[PDB]
RNA sequence: UUCCUGCCGAAGUUUCCCUCAGGAUAGCAGAAGCUCGUAUCAGUUUUAUGAGGUAAAGCGAACUUUAAAUAUGUAAGAAGUCCUUGUUUGAACGUGGACAUUUGAAUGAAGAGCUUUUAGUGGGCCAUUUUUGGUAAGC
RNA sequence: GCCCUGAAAAGGAUGGCGCUCAAGCGUGUUACCUAUACUCUACCGUCAGGGUUAUGCCCUGACGAGUAGGCAGGCGUGGAGGUCAGUGAGAAGCCUGACAAGGUCGGGUCGAACGGCCUCUAGUGAAUCAGCGGGGGAAGACCCUGUUGAGCUUGACUCUAGGUGGGGAGUUUGGGGGCGGCACAUCUGUUAAACGAUAAGCAGAUGUCCUAAGGGGGGCUCAUGGAGAACAGAAAUCUCCAGUAGAACAAAAGGAAAAGCCCCCUUGAUUUUGAUUUUCAGUGUGAAUACAAACCAUGAAAGUGUGGCCUAUCGAUCCUUUAUAGAGGUGCCAGAAAAGUUACCACAGGGAUAACUGGCUUGUG
RNA sequence: GCGUUGGAUUGUUCACCCACUAAUAGGGAGUCUGGGUUUAGACCGUCGUGAGACAGGUUAGUUCCUACUGAU
RNA sequence: AACAACGGAUCUUGGUUCU
């Protein structure tokens, strides 16, 4: 910190109001669009859908 | 496990990788990504563009070009991603038979349900919903 | 990771779950418990009813009365009912008392309901009796 | 009703022997085996019903399986109080023939203290030798779970007049995308604006096709005054004139052979893609928005529309006037928990098996 | 019943070629050798602010008990 | 089953605690 801390940061851009969306990983680097994207590289639900 | 999973890396313990194994019809329009980026693997073996077509109507079947697909039930997640999944709504260029509709508007593409299993069979079936 | 005799005696189900995980929780059975030993309880039969009205009586070949068991809950009385109105020709909360135990069908005979709490057991393996959705067949 | 074809292979399944007027099959009747079942008789323990000048005893009847668990009682064992004026120059111990924890005696050894009972207490329960090597010494592999410990990078949380301030340290790194949908004939509490009419909503037994819009097509004109019309009158019905149209034209406004009522139809959230975005195999659109040109309704035709509106959880007492309560509103806050990594990692296990459901495969979509 | 041979690739040998014979039949019951299935150590590129691991890949490699054959 | 090398358990001036 100061600036280094990410509370700093979210208070100057004002997205504390609405920090319900923060995504895990929301950092400078690699924002959500990314950590998405990169989650991916870490389907069998098996469910039973009624295709009519 | 419709949705393989193929094994990546020397170390198999990050595959990460899901591979369908029903037809799907994709058209000029794949243009394969990097490796890198194939989450979901459609194999060109299982790829299919002409599907048989037919009408309670002369019983005459002729092969047509796939054209699209609008909507497959069952997660239309499938629809996106243009598999076959028998049961599906697909359009056919029905040009071949020609029919006209009332006004003088020749028509040559209509949907059609896929009757047979492409799954289980080498071609496939559809009928034309008319 | 510890001797013996006798008695009783289970659980694998149920609620909260943003949830694999983690928590008790209602239930299964022995107990201090005394209030009733009852005219009291029943995985039960029957009498009256709604439904499987499955079609074979139809008497209305028009149509709905309605015939079998196909298994259901309810009333089956002990102060329940009644003489009497204490109170605002008709309504109700009715003191006091009476029919007192063939006292309100038959069958089993006293362990039935405790306000309360004790250690274990947490969503187990199988088959049959219903039909729902199947599609090669499993399910 | 049987037998034969009706498909199976890399010491099995009528169990084996075997059997053919069967010892194979369906069916009617005789004699018998047997389970800890059934009936009786005796023994061991529980309960209940009764007697006995008594926590003891006697007479009668039924019960007795069993894991976790509970309940009511006994034996042995370390030590101690009391008691048998106990046992022994032959005591304690060992092994062994006898009379349910366990106790007693004879017999081969023995040499120095050791017991019975009522209680207290607690560190108490044939057969071999020489050779190849099919099976069973590296035992861990390893899918994953511990949050048990660190190996680390950082705009991850926490610190280190104003400022840089993991350079440094402690820590984690949980267990989730679409959804809201109705309009008129009604009566009731509020609203009610208070001489009233009774409107512009809340919630209600109430339906109904208006297909949650009435769009088109064909017709009617109307609140209210007079003459009036059996009950019926000041409000029920039935006919002549007019509201410049106090009807509804949602309506606010300078204002119709209908835009109000009646009879028929009726989808619409249809299709491709010419401007805008967004992925996760950037996917010729996969899509709403913008619009294009068809499709449809309707009519005899000109014609008109019909193809969507709109919106992040949750707060409501995390806001208030309140010091014992009624809520008007997230355009007023702040987030559910502070990011990954480790075949450098170490340890313990829930753990697929060589290849058998209900024979599981065979040549003909 | 008796036979079913021999060369060949590797810039993977999930297989094809041709010498000779009359033919060079198809499988299971795994059982000495080589790829490889695994931690050795490193490299090129991918991906990321970085640790870190891969869409590839190369190098290095270590894993008498019972039954049979003869004899006393 | 009894005899014999072997073996070391039970029945020992020791330790602990206390003033």
């Amino acid at each position: 910190g100061t600036g280094k801390k990410e509370k700093s940061r979210r208070i100057r851009e004002g997205d504390t109001k609405d920090g319900n969306l923060r995504v895990k990983g929301e950092n400078f680097y690699r924002d959500s669009k990314r950590v998405k994207f990169l989650n991916m590289y870490t389907f069998q639900d098996s469910t039973i859908p009624d295709a009519r | 496990e419709m949705f393989k999973v193929i094994k990546t890396g020397k170390s198999r313990s990050k595959s990460w990788k899901r591979m369908i194994t029903k037809h799907t019809f994709v058209g000029e329009g794949f243009t394969r990504r990097p490796v890198k980026m194939e989450r979901i693997i459609r194999p060109s073996a299982l790829r299919q563009k002409k599907a048989n077509v037919t009408h309670p109507e002369l019983g005459v079947t002729v092969f047509l070009p796939i054209l699209a697909v609008k909507k497959n039930p069952q997660s239309p997640m499938y629809t996106q991603l243009g598999v076959l999944t028998k049961g599906t709504i697909i359009e056919v260029n029905v040009s071949e038979l020609g029919m006209v509709t009332a006004g003088g508007k020749v028509v040559w593409g209509k949907y059609a349900q896929v009757t047979n299993e492409p799954d289980r069979d080498g071609c496939v079936n559809a009928v034309l919903l008319v």
